[PDB]
C-alpha cells in the first residue's frame, strides 16, 4: 500500500480562533441530509432537541419531528404501537439492524454520521474533498460492479455511488443549488453535528488564555523584583573595596 | 478528538456576485478546471505516454493508475484556492 | 508536619545559579494533582460496562455542563505529563545528577514505569477501535513470558472483563505513585541538590522567596498552555479511529499508539524477532539502572561537569535525543522497505549510546 | 394492618450444619415447575447447563431443552428465526413483558422465581404452607371474583388460584403424587435454584472453622504461658522476705 | 440474603410405609386434621360464638376474620409436627 | 519508620491489669482492612449501571468461582464492624476515658460518623426494593435544610446517576478513615492508655510479648465467628426484600434498615414533627461532644472509677443500654398506638441518659 494523498485546505469560516459556525449553511446542510444521506445513514447520537435555539426555531421542529413515525410502547395490553415524532426523539434509522443495511447495499455498511469529522483524517478537508472526487477509471483498472472510483478514498475504489448531482432540492433561503454548493453545506452541518459545544468552549477560551497571559506578566515582575537584590550583591574578600 | 483543528493566516475569500442568477445552477467548477488543467500539463503527458506503453504489451499486464492519482490531486488542489470565492 | 513543611519548603537553601532546568519536578507534581481531580471528576459519570462504556463518554460530553471542558484537560494533561517527565530526564543525563543522588535516580525510574502502566490502562476506557486493537497487539508481545496475558484479561480475548478491572487498576495506581514521590524527596534532601556547573560552593540562598517564585512562573505557562491546547484544538494528539465503536472482526487500516509510546513500538517492530524484541527491552532499562553504580564502574575519579559547551564532538545525551525524534517518524509512517532500513540505523545508534554512557 | 403469623417449622434435611440438598426430590420438584408453575412464573436467571452433573445428566438435560422453540439471529438478511433450545439458553419466560402478564392475569403479575425462597420472610416453610393454605372465606368476608382466600398471604386475599390438586402428573421414578408431595418436591427445587452453590458454601464452611478453632485453642495456651510469669511474680517493699 | 437459615436440634422423621401403594393417591393430611381439630378445640368454640353475634346484628357490619385465623393456624402447626413422616 | 513501629508496638508499656475491654480497638482496625481487601475484589466485576447492578451482583455469585465468598464476607463483616464500635464506646463511657483523653475521644466520633456514612452508601449499591425506598426515606429526614438533598441525587428522584456517585464516594471514603485513625493513635499515645481500676501505677509491662498475645488471641475468635456465620447463615442479618428488582410505582409492606440503624430510626419515628425530630438528633450528637471537657463543667476534681461494682444505683451507660435495645425492638414492629405510647417512653431515657452524663 501507500500513503494516501492529503487533501487540500479549504477556508472554511470556523476555522479561526475568534470564529463561530455559520448557521445559515448550517441550516441548508441539514435540508441535504434529510433529503438525501439519511436513505443510507444513521446519525443516532442526534436528538431533535439539540436543534433548538441553535439552528432552527422550537416551532419549526416540531412540524418536521411529526413528519415521521416513531415506535413506542409497550401498551397496557403488552403491546408495540406507532407515534409521531416529538422533540425528546432521536433522529430516525433507515434500518432496524447492521445485517439489513449491507444486505440493501451489496455487503457494504454505510457507517454512522454521529461523529463522522472526528472519525477521519483531515476532517472536513477530507468530507468536502471525497464528495467531489468520482472519476471514470484509468487505464488498466476494471472495477465490478458495485464499485467506483475516487481520488481520495483510500485504495480508490468505493462502494458509495456519486451521492450528489446539480439541481434535485430546492433551498427555502432561495440559494441556487449545484454539486459545489450543497457539498459545502453538508459538511457545515455534520462538523457542527459532531460537536454542538465549539462555540461556548471557544468563547470560554478566549476569556481564559487572556486572563492567564495577564497574570503570567505580572508573576514575571514579581520574580525579576527578588531576582535583582541578588544579582546586583557584592562580596569582597579580605578588605572592604567600594560602598 | 476534536471536530476540527484550528489553523493560523487563513484567506476568507469575498463573494463573487454573478451577472444572472441562473448561471449558478451549473457547477462552478467547469469554469476553473480548464485553467488549472493547463498548470498541470507536466503530468498531462506522463499519463499519455504510460497510456501508449500498456496498450502495447503483449501480456495483460500493467496500469496507469499512478500518472492518474498525481494528475487530478493537482487539478483539484489548483480548484481549492478560488472555489469558495463563488458559494454563499 | 509544619515543622517538615518549613523546613524544606522555606528554610531549604540553594545554589544561586539554579535556572528552570530544575523547575520541572514541580511541573510533573502539578499534572498528577490536575489528573487526579479532573480523573475523579470523570468517575462521577463513567461506565465500565463494554457494552455502555463508549456512549458514556459521548453522552457526557454532549449533554452534561462542562463536561467537555473535564474530558478535554484530562487528555491533554495527560501529554504535557510525558513531556515534562522527558526534559526531567534529559537534565540529569546531561548533568550526570546520577554521580550522587543514586537512590534519586532508581526512585524515579519505578515512578516513570509506574506513569507509562498508568497511561496504557487509561487509554483503553474509552472504548474505541483503538482501544481494543492496541491493547490486543501491546498484549502480545509480552506472549513470550508464559501465561502472563490470559489472565491480566480474564478471558479469551480484550473482553468486557478486561475493561471492568482496567479501570479499577488505573484508579489505584496513581495514589501508590503518591506515595513513591515522598520517597523521591526524601532520597533528594539527603544529598541536596546539584546545580548546572556541576561545582561545590557555598553560595547558597533560601528556597523562599527567591526560588519558590520561579517555580510559580513557571506554572503560569504550564496552564495557559493546557488551556489553549485544551479550548482550540492546536495540535492533533488523539487517534480519530477512536471515535469509531469498537469491531471485532474489523482491523483498522493503520494502528499507532500515542506519540509518548511510537519511538520504542518502532525499534520493536524493526527487529523481525518477537522474542529478541522483548530482550532488547530489558537490556534498555537495565542501562538506565546501572548508571546508580557510574562512580564505580572505573577506578579514575569522576567529575560531575562533562563539558558540552562549544564541544564539536557533543555528548551522547543530545545524540539520543535525535536518534528518538528520527524513530517517532518511521513509526508514524506506512510499513515500507525503505523505512524499514533507516529505521534499523536509528535503532543501532538509540541502543548504542545508551551503553557507552556506563563508560569513561 | 397486623404482624401476620409466623409459619410452622417443617423438617428439611438441609436445615442442618452437616446436611446437603436431597437431590431425588429436586428432580421431582422440577416436573411440577415445568408442567404446572411455568404456564405463569419465569425464572429469568437459570439456565439449562445449570443442571448438568447437579440434578440431571447432560443427555436428558439436551432432550429437555430442544422440546421449546427458542428465538435467535438477526440472520445474514436482518431477520429473526426460531431454532431448538440448547444448554446454553434460559429457561423460557412465558410473557414477553410484565404489561402483557398483567393482562392475562387480571391485572397481577406473577412475580419471578429465581430467589423466591431468598426474597420471603421464613422462605420454604412460608412457601410450603401458603401451597397448603387456600380456606373458604371466613363469615363476614365477600371477595369479588379473582381474589382467593389464603391462611398465610398478607391480607389474606391473593390473586392466585390454588395451583394443585390430588393427581395431575405422573412422577418418573413412581412415586404416588398428592399436594403434600408435590408441595414439599416444589420447595426443595425452589430452594436449590435460589443458590446452587449452597453445598459448596457449606462443605468448605465445615473445614475452615474446626482448623480456626484448632488454632484458638493453641493461641490461648500461647497466652497463658505468658501470664503465668507476671501473675506469679513477687514484689518485696524494704526487705527479702522469700526466695 | 440466604435461601434458608440453618437450625439447631431439628428431630428428621423416619418414613411410615403404607399398606396399599394406592392408599396414598388422597393427601395424608385428611388423617391427621380430625385429631388436631380436637386439640384446637377452645377455638372452634370461640368462632361459632361470633357467628352468632354477627347473624344477630340489625346493620350489615361484623366478621370473624380474627377467631378464623387464630383456629387454622392451630391446626396447621399441628400437622406440620408429623407430615413429612409420610412424605417420601 | 521502623523505629515508630518498635517504639509503639514492641517497647510501649502497659498497665498489667488491662483485659479483654481493651481489645476491641484493634478488632475494629483488622475489620476495616478485610473489608478494603474483600471491596477492592468485589469492585473488578461490579457494574454502576443501574439498569444492570442488581444483575452484577447475581451472576457475581451464580457463576463467578468464590463468588459467594467475597460477597457475603463483605456483608457479614460490616455487622461485626458496628457491633465492635459499640462496645468500643461503652467501655469509654463506663470507665470515664474522656476525662483526660480528650481529643481522642473526638478524633473517634468523627470515626464513627465516617463510618455511617459509608454503611449507607454500601448499602444502595446492590439496587433492591430496600436500597431504593430506604435511600428515598433516610434522605427526606434531610428536607428541612434547604436543596440538600436534590444536588446530592443529581436528579428529581434516586434515579441511575445517584448509583454512579455513591460507587465512587464509598470506594474512597475507606481510606480517608484510615488516615483519621493515624490521627487517633497519635492523640492517644500522647497520654497513654487507662486500666479497669481508674488508678495510676508504676505496674507496667511491655506491649511484646505479654498484651501482644491477647490481641492475636481475640483475632482468632473475631476470624471463626465471622466465617461461620457468612458460610452456614445462623441469623437473619439482611432483609428480604432486597432481593427483589427495584419498582419505583410499588411501595413495600415494611420498610425497615439495618439493625445498627434502628434505634435512632425508632425515636425519629415516635416525634410526630419533622423539623422537631432532627433537632434531636443534633442535640444527641452534641451531647457526646462535650464529654470532652467534662472535667470544666463543675469545679469540684474528678475521678475515673465510677463505683458500679455492687452498687444499686447502677449507671447512667448500663440505662442507656437497655433504652436502646429496648428501642430496636419498637423499630422492628409494625406501627399500632401502643408501640408508640412505649416507644415515647423508652426516647425520653434515651436523651435523658446522655444529657446527665454530664453533670457530677
Ligand atoms: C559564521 C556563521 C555562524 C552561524 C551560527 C548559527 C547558529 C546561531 C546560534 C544558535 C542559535 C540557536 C540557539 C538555540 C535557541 C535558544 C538560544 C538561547 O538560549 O537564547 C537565549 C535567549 C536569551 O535568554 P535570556 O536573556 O536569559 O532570557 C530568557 C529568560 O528566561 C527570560 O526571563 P523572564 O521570563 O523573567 O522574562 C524577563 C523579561 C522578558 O524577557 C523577554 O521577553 C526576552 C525574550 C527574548 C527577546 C529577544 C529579542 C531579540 C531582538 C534584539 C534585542 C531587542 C532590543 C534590545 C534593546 C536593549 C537596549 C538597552 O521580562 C520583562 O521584560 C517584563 C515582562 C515581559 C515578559 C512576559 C511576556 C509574557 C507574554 C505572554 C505569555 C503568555 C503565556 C502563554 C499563553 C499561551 C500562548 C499565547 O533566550 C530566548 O530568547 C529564549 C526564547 C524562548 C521562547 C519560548 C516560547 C516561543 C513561542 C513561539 C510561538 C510561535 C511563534 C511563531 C512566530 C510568529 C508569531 C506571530
Ligand atoms: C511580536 C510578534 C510575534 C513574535 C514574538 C513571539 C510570539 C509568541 C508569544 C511570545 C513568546 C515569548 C514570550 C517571552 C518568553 C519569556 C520566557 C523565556 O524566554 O523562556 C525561556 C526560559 C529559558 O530558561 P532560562 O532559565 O532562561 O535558561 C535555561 C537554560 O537554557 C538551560 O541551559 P543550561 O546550560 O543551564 O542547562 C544545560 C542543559 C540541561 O538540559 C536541560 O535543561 C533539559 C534539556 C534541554 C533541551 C530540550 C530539548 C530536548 C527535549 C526534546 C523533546 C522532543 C519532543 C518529542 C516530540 C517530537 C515530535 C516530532 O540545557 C540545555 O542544553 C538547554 C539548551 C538547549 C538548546 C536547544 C538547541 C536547539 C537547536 C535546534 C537546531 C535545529 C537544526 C535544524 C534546522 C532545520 C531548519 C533549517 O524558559 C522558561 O522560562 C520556561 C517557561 C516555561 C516552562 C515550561 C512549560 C511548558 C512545557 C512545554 C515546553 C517545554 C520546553 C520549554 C523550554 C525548556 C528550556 C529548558
Ligand atoms: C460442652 C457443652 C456445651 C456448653 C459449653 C459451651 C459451648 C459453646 C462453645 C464454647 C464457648 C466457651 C468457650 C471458652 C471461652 C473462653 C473465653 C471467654 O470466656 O471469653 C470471655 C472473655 C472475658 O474477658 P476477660 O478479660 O476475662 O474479662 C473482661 C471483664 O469482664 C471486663 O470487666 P471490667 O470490670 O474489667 O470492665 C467493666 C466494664 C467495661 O465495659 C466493657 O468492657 C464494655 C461493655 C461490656 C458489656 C457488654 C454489653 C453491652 C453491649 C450491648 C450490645 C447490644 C447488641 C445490640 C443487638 C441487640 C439485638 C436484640 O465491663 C463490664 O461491665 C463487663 C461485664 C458485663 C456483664 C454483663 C451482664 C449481663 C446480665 C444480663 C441479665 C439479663 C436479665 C434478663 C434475663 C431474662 C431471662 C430470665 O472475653 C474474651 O476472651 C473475648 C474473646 C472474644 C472477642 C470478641 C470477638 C467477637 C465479637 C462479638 C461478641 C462481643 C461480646 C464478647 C464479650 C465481651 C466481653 C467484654
Ligand atoms: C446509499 C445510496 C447511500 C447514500 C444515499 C449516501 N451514502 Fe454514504 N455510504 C454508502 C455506502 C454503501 C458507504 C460505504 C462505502 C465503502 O466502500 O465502504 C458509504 C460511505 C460514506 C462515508 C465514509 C467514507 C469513508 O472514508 O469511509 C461517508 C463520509 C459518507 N458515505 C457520506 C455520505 C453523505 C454526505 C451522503 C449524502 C450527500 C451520503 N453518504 C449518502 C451509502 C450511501
Ligand atoms: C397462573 C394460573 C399461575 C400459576 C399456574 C401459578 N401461579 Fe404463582 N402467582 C400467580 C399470580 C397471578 C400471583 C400474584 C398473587 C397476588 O395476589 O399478587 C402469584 C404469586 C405467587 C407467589 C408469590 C406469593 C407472595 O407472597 O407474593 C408465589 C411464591 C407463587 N405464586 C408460586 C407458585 C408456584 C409454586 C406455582 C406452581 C405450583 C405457581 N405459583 C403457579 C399466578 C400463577
Ligand atoms: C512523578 C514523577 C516525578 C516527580 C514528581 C519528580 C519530582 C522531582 C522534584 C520536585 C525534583 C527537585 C526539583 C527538580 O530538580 O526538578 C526532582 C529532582 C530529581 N529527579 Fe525527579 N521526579 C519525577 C520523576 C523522575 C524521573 C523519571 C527521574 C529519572 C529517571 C528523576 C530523577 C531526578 C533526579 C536525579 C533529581 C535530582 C536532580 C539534581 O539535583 O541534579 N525524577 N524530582
Ligand atoms: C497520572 C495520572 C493519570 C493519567 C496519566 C491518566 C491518563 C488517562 C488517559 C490517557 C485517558 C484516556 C483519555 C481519552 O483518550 O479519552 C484517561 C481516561 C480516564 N481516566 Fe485518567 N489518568 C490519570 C489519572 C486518573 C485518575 C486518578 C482517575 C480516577 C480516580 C482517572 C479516571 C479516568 C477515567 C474515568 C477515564 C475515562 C474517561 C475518558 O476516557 O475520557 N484518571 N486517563
Ligand atoms: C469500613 C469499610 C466498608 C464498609 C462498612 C462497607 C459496607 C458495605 C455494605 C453494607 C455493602 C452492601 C452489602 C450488601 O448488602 O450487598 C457494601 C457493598 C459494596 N462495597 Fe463495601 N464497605 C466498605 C468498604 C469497601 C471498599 C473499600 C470498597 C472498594 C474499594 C467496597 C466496595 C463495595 C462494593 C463494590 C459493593 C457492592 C457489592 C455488594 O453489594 O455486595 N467496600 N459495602
Ligand atoms: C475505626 C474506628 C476506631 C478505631 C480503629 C479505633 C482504634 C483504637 C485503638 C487501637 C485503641 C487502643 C486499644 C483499645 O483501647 O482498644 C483505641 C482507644 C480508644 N478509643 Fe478508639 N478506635 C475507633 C473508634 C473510636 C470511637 C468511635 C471512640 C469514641 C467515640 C474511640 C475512643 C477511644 C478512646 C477514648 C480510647 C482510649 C481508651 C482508654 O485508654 O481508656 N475510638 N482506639
Ligand atoms: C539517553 O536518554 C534517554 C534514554 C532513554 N531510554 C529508554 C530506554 C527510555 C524508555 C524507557 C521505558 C520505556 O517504556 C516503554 C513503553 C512502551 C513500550 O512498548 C510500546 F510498544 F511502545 F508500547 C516499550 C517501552 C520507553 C522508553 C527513555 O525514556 C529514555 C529517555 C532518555 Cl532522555
Ligand atoms: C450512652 O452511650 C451511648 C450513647 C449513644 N448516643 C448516640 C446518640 C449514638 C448515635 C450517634 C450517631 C448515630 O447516627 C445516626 C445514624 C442514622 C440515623 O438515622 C437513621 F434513620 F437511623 F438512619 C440517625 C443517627 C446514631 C446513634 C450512639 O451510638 C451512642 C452509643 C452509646 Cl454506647
Ligand atoms: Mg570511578
Ligand atoms: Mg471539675
Amino acid at each position: 500500500e501507500k500513503e494516501p494523498p492529503h487533501p487540500p485546505s479549504y477556508p472554511f469560516w470556523f476555522k479561526s480562533l475568534f470564529h463561530s459556525h455559520d448557521i445559515p449553511s448550517v441550516r441548508r446542510g441539514y435540508e441535504v441530509y434529510r433529503k438525501v444521506c439519511a436513505t443510507c445513514h444513521s446519525m443516532e447520537q442526534l436528538h431533535f432537541r439539540h436543534l433548538v435555539g441553535e439552528v432552527l426555531p422550537e416551532k419549526r421542529v416540531k412540524q418536521i419531528a411529526a413528519e415521521y413515525d416513531v415506535t413506542d410502547g409497550p401498551n397496557d395490553q403488552g403491546e408495540m404501537y406507532t407515534r409521531p415524532g416529538i422533540l425528546g426523539d432521536a433522529f430516525p434509522s433507515p434500518y432496524p439492524n447492521e445485517e439489513a443495511a449491507r444486505y440493501a447495499n451489496g455487503g457494504a455498511y454505510p457507517p454512522d454520521l454521529s461523529l463522522i469529522t472526528a472519525a477521519r483524517h483531515f476532517g472536513p478537508d477530507y468530507l468536502m474533498a471525497l464528495l467531489g472526487g468520482y472519476r471514470d477509471p484509468p487505464e488498466g483498472v476494471e472495477l465490478r460492479p458495485g464499485l467506483y472510483w475516487n481520488v481520495w478514498f483510500p485504495g480508490n475504489a468505493i462502494a458509495m455511488p456519486p451521492p450528489l448531482m446539480d439541481e434535485m432540492i430546492d433551498y427555502e433561503d432561495g440559494t441556487p443549488c449545484n454539486i459545489s454548493q450543497m457539498s459545502k453545506d453538508v459538511v457545515n452541518f455534520l462538523t457542527w453535528a459532531t460537536e454542538p459545544t465549539a462555540d461556548e468552549r471557544k468563547l470560554y477560551g478566549l476569556k481564559c488564555v487572556s486572563a492567564i497571559a495577564i497574570g503570567t506578566v505580572l508573576m514575571t515582575l514579581w520574580w525579576r523584583f527578588y531576582w535583582a537584590m541578588y544579582a546586583t550583591r557584592r562580596i569582597d574578600f579580605g578588605k572592604l573595596k567600594y560602598l | 478528538s476534536y471536530p476540527y483543528y484550528c489553523e493560523f493566516f487563513v484567506k476568507f475569500p469575498n463573494y463573487i456576485p454573478p451577472k444572472d442568477p441562473a448561471e449558478r445552477l451549473v457547477d462552478p467548477r467547469q469554469k476553473l478546471e480548464p485553467g488549472c488543467t493547463a498548470r498541470c500539463s507536466l503530468w498531462v503527458n506522463e499519463y499519455d505516454a504510460c497510456t501508449k506503453r500498456v496498450r502495447a504489451r503483449t501480456d495483460n499486464k500493467g496500469n496507469c493508475s499512478g500518472q492518474y492519482e498525481e494528475l487530478h490531486v493537482c487539478i483539484d488542489r489548483c480548484v481549492a484556492k478560488d472555489i469558495f470565492k463563488y458559494l454563499k | 508536619f509544619m515543622s517538615l513543611f518549613r523546613a524544606h519548603l522555606v528554610f531549604y537553601r540553594c545554589a544561586l545559579n539554579l535556572n528552570s532546568s530544575y523547575n520541572f519536578g514541580f511541573l510533573v507534581a502539578m499534572t498528577f494533582v490536575l489528573q487526579i481531580i479532573t480523573g475523579i471528576t470523570l468517575a462521577f459519570r463513567y461506565t465500565s460496562e463494554a457494552s455502555c462504556a463508549f456512549a458514556s463518554v459521548q453522552h457526557l460530553v454532549r449533554e452534561v455542563a462542562a463536561g467537555w471542558e473535564f474530558r478535554m484537560l484530562h487528555a491533554t494533561t495527560a501529554s504535557f505529563v510525558f513531556l515534562c517527565i522527558l526534559i526531567h530526564m534529559t537534565r540529569g543525563l546531561y548533568n550526570w545528577s546520577y554521580s550522587y543522588l543514586t537512590t534519586a535516580w532508581m526512585s524515579g525510574l519505578v515512578l516513570y514505569l509506574l506513569t507509562i502502566a498508568t497511561a496504557f490502562l487509561g487509554y483503553v476506557l474509552p472504548w474505541g477501535q483503538m482501544s481494543f486493537w492496541g491493547a490486543t497487539v501491546i498484549t502480545n508481545l509480552l506472549s513470550p513470558i508464559p501465561y502472563l496475558v490470559p489472565w491480566l484479561l480474564g478471558g479469551y480475548y480484550v473482553s468486557d472483563v478486561t475493561l471492568k478491572r482496567f479501570f479499577v487498576l488505573h484508579f489505584i495506581l496513581p495514589f501508590i505513585g503518591c506515595i513513591i514521590i515522598v520517597l523521591h524527596i526524601f532520597y533528594l534532601h539527603l544529598n541536596g541538590s546539584s546545580n548546572p556547573a556541576g561545582i561545590d560552593t557555598a553560595l547558597k540562598v533560601a528556597f523562599y522567596p527567591h526560588m519558590l517564585m520561579t517555580d510559580a512562573k513557571c506554572l503560569s505557562y504550564l496552564i495557559g498552555l493546557i488551556f489553549l491546547q485544551a479550548a482550540f484544538g492546536l495540535m492533533e494528539l488523539s487517534h480519530p479511529d477512536n471515535s469509531i465503536p469498537v469491531n471485532r472482526f474489523v482491523t483498522p487500516l493503520h494502528i499507532v499508539p500515542e506519540w509518548y509510546f511510537l519511538a520504542y513500538y518502532a525499534v520493536l517492530k524493526v527487529i523481525p524477532s518477537k522474542t529478541g524484541g522483548l530482550l532488547v527491552f530489558m537490556s534498555s532499562l537495565i542501562n538506565l539502572g546501572l548508571l546508580s553504580e557510574i562512580r564505580a564502574l572505573n577506578t579514575r575519579m569522576l567529575i560531575r561537569q562533562q563539558f558540552m559547551t562549544r564541544n564539536v564532538v557533543s555528548g551522547w545525551v543530545i545524540i539520543w535525543v535525535y536518534s528518538m525524534i528520527f524513530l517517532i517518524i518511521i513509526g508514524s509512517a506506512i510499513p515500507q522497505a525503505t523505512y524499514i532500513l533507516y529505521g534499523r540505523l536509528a535503532t543501532i545508534l538509540y541502543l548504542t549510546t545508551g551503553l557507552v554512557l556506563c563508560l569513561y
